[PDB]
């Protein structure tokens, strides 16, 4: 009954997203004053399969100049870790019940990165080269900011389970006494995902395709499904942190609904996003994380620390 | 007289000052931009529904090319090679003698619509209205030998699209 | 076991579509096709030729700031301590240093990248 | 155009103008795509009579370059100084 | 239009449901209708091992009570 | 046998044909038109084909202008550096047959010279309808790929 | 990432146009003018018309100068969509080129609807225009005109106030006033640097003495200036246009003078005169006086002129095409110099370069 | 036609199901339509065929036949001219 639970996990989430590929290319669509798919099936609803079909009936290529471990670890590792994030999730319940679920998936999301690294080197072409090292640089720029604006979330929550979140905001969302918090954590999200206007990895008018523009058929579809898998998981991990549903435990379905919705429209903000902006110069991102969210981040920290002490509001560690 | 794009100092009074503040700590100007595409996706698409939906065109559209004929079914091309003299591809060949009743008639008429550049000046050289564009663009071909019209393809292209070729030319020609 | 399990199933998983993606397309496989990818000409050397870090400061100010959460990361369990005197000065007191570190690389140009 | 009253509120604020004063879907505002015929007219040089083409002949006034100097008092510039630009009384500043 | 974007969302908001109802039933089903048993800290699964010895079926999620005190 | 290849055909070709993307790969004035299918009006993402600037992740090549001799490596070079299948359409007097410089020392005279082409569509440029006309004519050509039913009867 | 030298490699479109121009009869070579910059096709016509009206010594009817001036400004406004909006799409902003590219598909209509051509008019030619505009054209010029300037504003929305945008422009690619002249710059890389200059305004040809517009003009010299001085001109394309609307004068609209441009359909098939002139402009061709021009004109991406060699025949001896363009690029080194590869990538776009006129 | 509709979505044509021997209930192409609707579809003019036929000549195809290319009636080009030269016959009979 474990099995089935793993796969009523992993299987709808490669559903959600081929999906929410087809839900990218609608909203951009109208955004962009078009349609867009709206042939293949009934309002474009079978275009995911066939993209997805279309892929792994491609030739995959081996470049000639490639370490072929690596070029083929690298996507398998991209996906498998996607996945992964998601088995602490509580949607209401978590597929595995982590004492330390926040920092298992800063250690995932930290792993997930090498499978950028890895393929852009493996790749053995230039292009490939200078988008892995823009992830070493969006790494850089990041990780500091994003645990630091975790643990002053976790001040008012006094746990590292993910389920405790759920109990912190039974009365509240936290993005109420923390939406300063909130505004960096999104963003942060966005460069985490290497997401518009932070998809400088990848950045198509700039590197062709970047870390990845050696991968061909299936190979590549790994990577595509792994990012999109993160750009809800992290969409979750957003609505968990700041917008907590209520949990009644006799009806839990009721947690799903609601807090389904909040990811949903938390991903479709991502889109949005991406069809509004322009994309930052990577030397940019860096100095906006240092100079701009950094100091902010280690002042909230600061106050976050000493706001419950003063406020006699210290949290259980329980 | 000239205008400057940009060339001005901005104030510095508290509450302007306080108002640029906000502006970057709140992302107004950033969140102002999303209203626009947000109302963008509220707005009836564009999108014509090809091939049931066509994207309109005139009568004076330049397509595919046809050989036309009088009433009586005679071919208006005569030879006179004028059109294969002005065309600024060389896309035109013709030769030509006296036909079996004495008309002078052409015995080969060549386009190669892979040098042609669909300018239309055939059609205005012709003393006869016998070479024209005809409206039909959709024509595309799987070989480039399909692609080299001798005179018999020409002239069921004159057949095919006469009835359109006839009507736009009367709705033009008092321009011409 | 059940996490064991589950990280076996996703990679598992993952394997099993790189092994599909590989055996189940035709392949024609030639040397043009395979050749290094640069926009239609040829690569003009290595890519494994070094490739210069312009922001190689601020990268080894990470490793000493990436620690610093280490140190931060137990906070809401010392929050729960009987000596809530002391812990909150050497809270604060991690911080500012942080924060004195980082103005210290800031006003001293250790973040612009060199050229 | 059939946008409901909701929706034509809601992009109206979203984009901060009126919308639907300025579609830029086009409707029956636009020309009829039968027109009647026209009756063009004709140029300067449809006369019958004071019409000698070598009159009106352009290419044959054109003349050869006049040799200024060919090797087989004060200083002077090629024109005028250009004047200065004087600033737009419509919008100086944008 | 732009409710035409609508399906696809629905869709995509079906399959995000599912995990979540899954793991509540599945946890249920396995544990005798009851939520699974939270064991973060060793007192808990102390508990928790106790009721698999109390239950004299291997279960810890099989509860004994009043009925099984003489 | 013959009705299970029979289908399997129907499927992967109706994934290759809904699922087109191109090179992105423009030339000269061409390109401008192609640009025009992928605006609103005609909105080629409807129909599924997407651009993509990797050859790598690209399975149509349309040549939308003249091909000049010095490109004429470059542009064989990404052609070969496409997976399989893929196809190429070539679009516009100039990548037909050289056009209106067929006659020019730095021209090649048609892409065919170079690279196998499925699908010609006349014009000088053709209009965006126009290419649209030809991308869904490759479609209908790919929906009579016989691949399973050919290699069944080997 | 730095830059550290640019080495543009052209000729990968270089067609011999200037060669092939030779072979070809002055209409012949008329089209050769549209595939340069295929961006501005109609503004080409003008300046290789202009060249050679001067060389015949004629003078092209009032209505077909109040035409082309029009089409000029609508020709400005579709370069200037292209320009801006592929220029934001390179630095990753995508969405205005669908906004904008919907207009220019509009006027691809008007293009179509004069000359039966969406891009490759051929419409403008020496001695006036091909064909005079269908009935209720200017009604449907106008009913686009009245929106417009609404889709500008949509565009600065986007762009002009945008923290990210003006990051991405502002301080990249200054060049200043002395290099830009030095250099061969023109348009708007010069008027970005502060230089006054605009063809229209100094060396006016056609009716544009009988307009009222701005010129817009930059102090930084930067991406951004030049940004704003392109969409400001969007804006006195515009104004420009109500003009011609307005004041377009009835006449005729080409030279009449039928041994330059062909007599009337039914004229030709009606008089002798007629129909020989009709055979012998089709043929042969016009004979030019011998003489050499260089003709310019402030098209959309710069200064746009031929060197046009008449031999006294009915081919053109030399056509020397000069496509600002050209020098813009050769000045993309300097301008690069302490930048990124994504500067880079926005320095080409801000040069507003297309490789028809660049390589010919 | 629907004149509420914006300019280029107010006309439309519904491919029929069956043409000249083609099954086209999946399979439509734009070349389907006949001249005289070809110039009403595409706004070339107001007036549909029923209102304004188009004039009749003994030449004109009463058939319309779609895009012909890939298929045993695609056009194959040659050439129309006759030959040039005419080579000498030798005579039948041996004298040598
Ligand atoms: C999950 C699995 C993901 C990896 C999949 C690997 C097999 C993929 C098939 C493949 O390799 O391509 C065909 C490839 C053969 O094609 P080839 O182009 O002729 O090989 C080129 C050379 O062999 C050189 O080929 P190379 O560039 O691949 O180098 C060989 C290998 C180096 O191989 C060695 O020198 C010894 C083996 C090293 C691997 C052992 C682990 C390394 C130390 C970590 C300790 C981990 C312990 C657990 O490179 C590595 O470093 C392997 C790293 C993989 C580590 C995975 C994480 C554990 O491999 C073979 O099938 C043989
Ligand atoms: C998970 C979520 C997805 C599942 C939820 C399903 C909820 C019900 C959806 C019903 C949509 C039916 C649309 C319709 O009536 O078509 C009539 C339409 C005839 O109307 P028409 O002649 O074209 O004129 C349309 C209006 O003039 C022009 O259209 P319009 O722009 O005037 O819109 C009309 C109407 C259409 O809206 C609806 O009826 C559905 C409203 C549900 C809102 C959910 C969010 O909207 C309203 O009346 C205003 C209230 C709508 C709520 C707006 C809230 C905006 C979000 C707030 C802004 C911030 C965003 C960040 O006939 C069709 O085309 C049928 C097409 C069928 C499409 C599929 C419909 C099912 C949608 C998916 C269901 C799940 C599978
Ligand atoms: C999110 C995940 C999505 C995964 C989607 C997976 C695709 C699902 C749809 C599958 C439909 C069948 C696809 C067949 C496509 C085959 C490629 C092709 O067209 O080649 C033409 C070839 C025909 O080649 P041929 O013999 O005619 O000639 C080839 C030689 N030249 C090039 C000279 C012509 O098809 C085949 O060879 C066999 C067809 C097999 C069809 C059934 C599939 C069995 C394949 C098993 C392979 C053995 C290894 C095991 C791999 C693991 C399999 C699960
Ligand atoms: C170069 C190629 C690299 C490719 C990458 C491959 C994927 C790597 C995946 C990451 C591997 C490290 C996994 C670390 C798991 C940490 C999760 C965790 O801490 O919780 C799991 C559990 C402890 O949970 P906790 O709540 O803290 O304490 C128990 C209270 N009831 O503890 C357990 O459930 C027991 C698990 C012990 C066995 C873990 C084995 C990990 C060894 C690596 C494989
Ligand atoms: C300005 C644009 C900025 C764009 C940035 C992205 C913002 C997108 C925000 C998406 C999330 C919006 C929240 C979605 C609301 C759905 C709420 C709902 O359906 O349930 C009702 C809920 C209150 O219920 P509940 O949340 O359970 O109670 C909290 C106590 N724990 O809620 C009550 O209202
Ligand atoms: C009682 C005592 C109380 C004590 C605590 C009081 C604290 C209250 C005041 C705290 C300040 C509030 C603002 C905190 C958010 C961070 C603000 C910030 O960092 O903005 C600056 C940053 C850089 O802007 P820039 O102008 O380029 O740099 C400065 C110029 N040298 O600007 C940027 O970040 C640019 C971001 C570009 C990318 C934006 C793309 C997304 C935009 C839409 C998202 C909208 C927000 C969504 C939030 C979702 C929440 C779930
Ligand atoms: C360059 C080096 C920089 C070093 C900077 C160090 C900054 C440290 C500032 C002082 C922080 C703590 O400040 C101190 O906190 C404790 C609370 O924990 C307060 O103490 C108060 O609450 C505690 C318990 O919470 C009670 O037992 C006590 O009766 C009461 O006085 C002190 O009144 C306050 O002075
Ligand atoms: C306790 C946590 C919260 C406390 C804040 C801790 C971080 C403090 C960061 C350093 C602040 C002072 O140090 C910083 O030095 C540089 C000198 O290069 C100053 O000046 C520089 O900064 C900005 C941005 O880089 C440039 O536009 C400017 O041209 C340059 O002069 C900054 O204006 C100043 O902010
Ligand atoms: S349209 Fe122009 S290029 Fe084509 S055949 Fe006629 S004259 Fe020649
Ligand atoms: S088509 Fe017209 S111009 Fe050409 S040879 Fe025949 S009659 Fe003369
Ligand atoms: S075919 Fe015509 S439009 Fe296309 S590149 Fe050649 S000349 Fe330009």
């Amino acid at each position: 009954m474990f099995m089935i639970n793993i796969l009523m996990l992993i299987i709808p989430i490669l559903l959600a997203v081929a999906f929410l590929t087809l839900v990218e290319r609608k909203v951009l669509g109208y955004m962009q004053l078009r349609k867009g798919p709206n042939v293949v099936g009934p309002y474009g609803l079978l275009q995911p399969i066939a993209d997805a079909i279309k892929l792994f009936i491609k030739e995959p290529l081996r470049p000639a100049t490639s370490s072929a471990s690596m070029f083929i670890l690298a996507p398998i590792m991209a996906l498998g870790l996607a996945l992964t994030m998601w088995i602490p999730l509580p949607m209401p319940y978590p597929l595995i019940n982590m004492n330390l679920g926040v920092l298992f998936m800063l250690a995932m999301s930290s792993l997930a990165v090498y499978s950028i690294l890895w393929s852009g080197w493996a790749s053995n072409s230039k292009y490939a080269l200078i988008g892995a090292l823009r992830a070493v640089a969006q790494t850089i720029s990041y990780e500091v900011t994003l645990a630091i604006i975790l643990l002053s979330v976790l001040l008012m929550s006094g746990s590292f389970t993910l389920s405790t979140l759920i109990t912190t905001q039974e009365q509240m969302w936290l993005i109420l006494p923390a939406w300063p918090l909130a505004m960096m954590w999104f963003i942060s999200t966005l460069a985490e995902t290497n997401r518009a206007p932070f998809d400088l990895t990848e950045g198509e008018s700039e590197l062709v395709s970047g870390f990845n523009v050696e991968y061909a058929a299936g190979p590549f579809a790994l990577f595509f499904m792994a990012e999109y898998a993160n750009i809800i998981m992290m969409n979750i991990f957003t609505a968990i942190l700041f917008l907590g549903t209520s949990h009644n435990p006799h009806m839990p379905e009721l947690y799903t609904i609601n807090f389904t919705i909040k990811s949903l429209l938390l991903t479709m903000s991502f889109l949005w996003i991406r069809a509004s902006y322009p994309r930052f110069r990577y030397d940019q991102l860096m100095h906006l994380l240092w100079k701009n969210f950094l100091p902010l981040t280690l002042a909230l920290c600061m106050w976050h620390v000493s706001l419950p002490i003063l406020t006699s509001g210290i949290p259980p560690q329980t | 007289t000239y205008k400057y794009v940009n060339l001005r100092e901005p104030s510095m009074d508290m509450k302007s000052v306080t108002d640029r503040a906000a502006q970057t700590l709140l992302w107004t100007e950033l969140i102002r931009g999303l209203g626009m595409t947000l109302s963008y996706l509220f707005r009836e698409p564009a999108t014509i529904n090809y091939p049931f939906e066509k994207g309109p065109l005139s009568p004076r559209f330049r397509g595919e090319h046809a050989l036309r004929r009088y009433p009586s079914g005679e071919e208006r091309c005569i030879a006179c090679k004028l059109c294969e003299a002005v065309c600024p591809a060389q896309a035109i060949t013709i030769e030509a003698e006296p036909r079996a009743d004495g008309s002078r008639r052409t015995t080969r008429y060549d386009i190669d619509m892979t040098k042609c550049i669909y300018c239309g000046f055939c059609q205005e050289a012709c003393p006869v209205d016998a070479i024209v564009e005809g409206p039909n663009f959709e024509f595309s071909t799987e070989t480039h030998e399909e692609l080299l019209y001798n005179k018999e393809k020409l002239l069921n292209n004159g057949d095919k699209w006469e009835a359109e070729i006839a009507a736009n030319i009367q709705a033009d020609y008092l321009y011409r | 076991m059940n996490l064991m399990l589950a990280l076996l199933t996703n990679f598992t998983l993952a394997t099993l579509l790189v092994i599909i993606a590989f055996w189940l397309p035709q392949l024609n496989v030639y040397s043009e096709k395979t050749s290094p990818y640069e926009c239609g000409f040829d690569p003009m050397g290595s890519a494994r030729l070094p490739f210069s870090m312009k922001f190689f400061l601020v990268a080894i100010t990470f490793l000493l700031f990436d620690l610093e959460i280490a140190l931060l990361l137990p906070l809401p369990w010392a929050s729960q301590t009987a000596n809530l005197n002391t812990m909150l000065t050497m809270a604060l007191f991690l911080i500012i240093l942080l924060a004195v570190s980082l103005a210290y690389e800031w006003t001293q140009k250790g973040l612009e990248w060199t050229e | 155009a059939s946008a409901t009253r909701f929706i034509q509120w809601l992009r109206n604020w979203a984009s901060g103008r009126d919308l639907q004063a300025k579609l830029q879907l086009r409707y029956q505002e636009i020309s009829k795509r039968t027109q009647p015929p026209p009756k063009l007219p004709v140029g300067p040089s449809h006369k019958l009579s004071n019409n000698y083409y070598c009159t009106r002949d352009g290419r044959r006034e054109a003349m050869p370059p006049s040799i200024v100097m060919s090797s087989q008092k004060k200083a002077v510039s090629p024109a005028p100084p250009i004047k200065r630009w004087e600033l737009s009384q419509d919008e100086p500043y944008l | 239009m732009w409710f035409e974007v609508l399906p696809g969302i629905a869709v995509m908001g079906v399959c995000l449901f599912i995990p979540g109802m899954a793991t509540a039933r599945i946890h249920r089903f396995s544990n005798g209708g009851k939520e699974k048993r939270v064991a973060h800290y060793p007192y808990q699964w102390y508990l928790m091992e106790r009721d698999r010895r109390v239950s004299g079926v291997n279960r810890s999620y099989v509860s004994k009570g009043l009925e099984n005190i003489d | 046998g013959e009705y299970v290849v029979a289908k399997l055909d129907d499927l992967i070709n109706w994934a290759r044909r809904s699922s087109l993307w191109p090179m992105t790969f423009g030339l000269a004035c061409c390109a401008v038109e192609m640009m025009h299918m992928a605006a609103p009006r005609y909105d080629m993402d409807r129909f599924g084909v997407v651009f993509r600037a990797s050859p790598r992740q690209s399975d149509v090549m349309i040549v939308a202008g003249t091909l000049t001799n010095k490109m004429a490596p470059a542009l064989r070079k990404v052609y070969d550096q496409m997976p399989e299948p893929r196809y190429v359409v070539s679009m516009g007097s100039c990548a037909n047959g050289g056009g209106y410089y067929h006659y020019s020392y730095s021209v090649v005279r048609g892409c065919d010279r170079i690279v196998p082409v499925d699908i010609y569509v006349p014009g000088c440029p053709p209009t965006a309808e126009a290419l649209l006309y030809g991308i869904l004519q490759l479609q209908k050509k790919i929906k009579r790929e016989k691949r399973l039913r050919i290699w069944y009867r080997r | 990432e730095m830059v550290r030298k640019c080495d543009p490699h052209i000729g990968l479109l270089h067609r011999g146009t200037e060669k092939l121009i030779e072979y070809k009869t002055y209409l012949q070579a008329l089209p050769y003018f549209d595939r340069l910059d295929y961006v501005s096709m109609m503004c080409n016509e003008q300046a290789y018309s202009l060249a050679v009206e001067k060389l015949l010594n004629i003078r092209p009817p009032p209505r077909a100068q109040w035409i082309r001036v029009l089409f000029g400004e609508i020709t400005r406004l579709l370069n200037h969509i292209m320009a801006v909006t592929t220029h934001a799409l390179d630095i990753g902003a995508m969405t205005p080129f669908f906004w904008m590219f919907e207009e220019r598909e509009k006027m691809f209509e008007f293009y179509e609807r004069v000359s039966g051509a969406r891009m490759h008019a051929a419409y403008v030619r020496p001695g006036g225009v091909h064909q005079d505009l269908p009935l209720g054209l200017m009604d449907d010029i106008y009913e686009f005109s009245k929106n417009f300037s609404l889709r500008i504003d949509e565009l600065e929305e986007m762009l002009t106030n945008n923290r990210i945008w003006r990051n991405r422009t502002v301080d990249i690619g200054i060049v200043t006033a002395e290099d830009a002249l030095n250099y061969g710059f023109s348009g708007v890389m010069l008027r970005g640097s502060g230089i006054q200059w605009d063809l229209r305004k100094t060396q006016p040809y056609d009716v544009y003495d009988q307009v009222e517009f701005d010129v817009p003009i930059g102090s930084r010299g930067d991406c951004y200036d030049r940004y704003l001085c392109r969409v400001e001109e969007m804006r006195q394309s515009i104004r420009i246009i109500s003009q011609c609307l307005n004041k377009m004068p009835p006449g005729e609209i080409k030279v009449d003078d039928a041994k330059v441009s062909p007599p009337k359909r039914a004229e030709m098939k009606t008089s002798m005169e007629s129909l020989i002139h009709h055979f012998k402009l089709y043929t042969e061709g016009y004979q030019v006086p011998p003489g050499a021009t260089y003709t310019a004109i402030e098209a959309p991406k710069g200064e746009f002129g031929v060197y046009l060699v008449s031999d006294g025949s009915s081919r053109p001896y030399r056509c020397k095409i000069k496509a600002p363009g050209f020098a813009h690029l050769a000045g993309l080194d300097k301008m690069s110099k302490g930048h990124m590869l994504a500067d880079v990538v926005a320095i080409i776009g801000t040069q507003d370069i297309v490789f028809g006129e660049v390589d010919r | 036609e629907d004149n509420k509709q914006f300019f280029g979505r107010h006309r439309w044509v519904i491919y029929t199901t069956e043409m000249n021997g083609k099954n086209t209930f999946w399979d439509v192409d734009g070349s389907m339509v006949p001249p005289e609707w070809h110039r009403w579809l595409h706004c070339m003019t107001d007036d549909p065929p029923t209102v304004k036929p188009p004039t009749a000549r003994k030449f004109i195809w009463t058939n319309h036949k779609f895009n012909l290319s890939g298929t045993p009636q695609q056009y194959v080009p040659y050439s129309t001219t006759r030959k040039k030269i005419q080579e000498w016959v030798p005579p039948s009979t041996p004298y040598k």
